[PDB]
DNA sequence: CCAGAAATTGGCACGAAAATTGCAATAAATACAA
DNA sequence: TTGTATTTATTGCAATTTTCGTGCCAATTTCTGG
């Protein structure tokens, strides 16, 4: 994971039961920023034509 | 005859029917035969590869194919252009 | 779609387009008028007829050959169909 | 530019050659009873 | 030991029809030189 600087309070009611309030700065830096990779197949058969 | 009736072998070049591979022959140059398979396949290869300002009559191919020992007539290879489906030479002409 | 022939289904699709069109009115001419000398790749009786040029005629010819020619095709629906071979041949240790 | 020719194309024909299709009740090897 | 009934093995000929390449020639298509 990363390493986060974190404050335990309540701020306006946007950590209710369980959510999680986050920086823009987090955001800006990349700091949870994934590569996700898909494979997709074309296949060439034979016909009778 | 009966035996390759309906039949198909498949080969890495493709799927044939085991009849496909019976064919005439026309006289070729010095000596031998050459199949109408493979003079179809060489007018196919030859009008592929043309000009498109004048395409080559038959007349033209039939002079080309006579400079690698093949003895084919023009009517025949009227007849042969005309089983592969294309068009007379004053229609396969493009304006570029 | 829903088309007659082809004349029909070209001066539907031509109907469409704007009038700042460069070549618009010399093909819906051509496309109107003459279609089966044009199927006839004569090139000259048509430059005649017309009263055009190989610059203005040419960019008509391409304009016309941009259009769609089966409208219905846009939706396919289908399968290919194929076949169970009887026999195979296959190449092992360098021998057939 | 206008005839007239020269070239191109495809229908029909010909004799050979190739391909297709209809046959309808047999001959020998083998185990076996006299 | 031998004539006899049973079970294999038989997958080709001979007609008839289709297809072959290539010539003849009328009807179109392009070219040329006056």
């Amino acid at each position: 994971g990363q390493n986060m600087r974190v404050a335990f309070m309540p701020w306006n009611g946007y950590n209710f039961e369980d959510s999680i309030l986050v920086s823009e700065r987090v955001v800006q830096e990349d700091r949870f920023t994934t590569i996700h990779i898909q494979e997709l197949a074309c296949v060439s058969r034979d016909t009778k034509l | 005859s009966r035996v390759t009736t309906q039949k198909y072998l498949h080969s890495p070049r493709g799927i044939f029917e085991l009849k496909y591979f019976f064919s005439s022959h026309v006289n070729t140059e010095g000596g031998g035969e050459a199949s109408s398979t493979a003079i179809r396949a060489l007018v196919k290869k030859l009008i592929a590869a043309e000009n498109p300002a004048k395409p080559l009559s038959d007349s033209k191919l039939t002079s080309l194919l006579s400079e690698q020992g093949i003895m084919v007539a023009r009517r025949t290879v009227a007849k042969y252009r005309e089983s592969l489906s294309i068009p007379p030479s004053n229609q396969r002409k493009q304006l570029v | 779609v829903a088309a007659k022939d082809l004349r029909d289904c070209l001066l539907i699709q031509l109907s469409q387009f704007d009038k700042t069109t460069p070549w618009l009115e010399e093909a819906r001419l051509i496309i109107s008028d003459h279609l089966d000398l044009l199927a006839n790749h004569d090139f000259r009786t048509l430059m005649r007829v017309t009263r055009l040029k190989e610059d203005v005629l040419k960019e008509a010819v391409n304009l016309i050959q941009s259009l769609d020619p089966r409208p219905g095709q846009s939706i396919q629906t289908g399968e290919p169909e194929y076949v169970i071979p009887d026999v195979l041949v296959r190449k092992h240790n360098g021998h057939w």
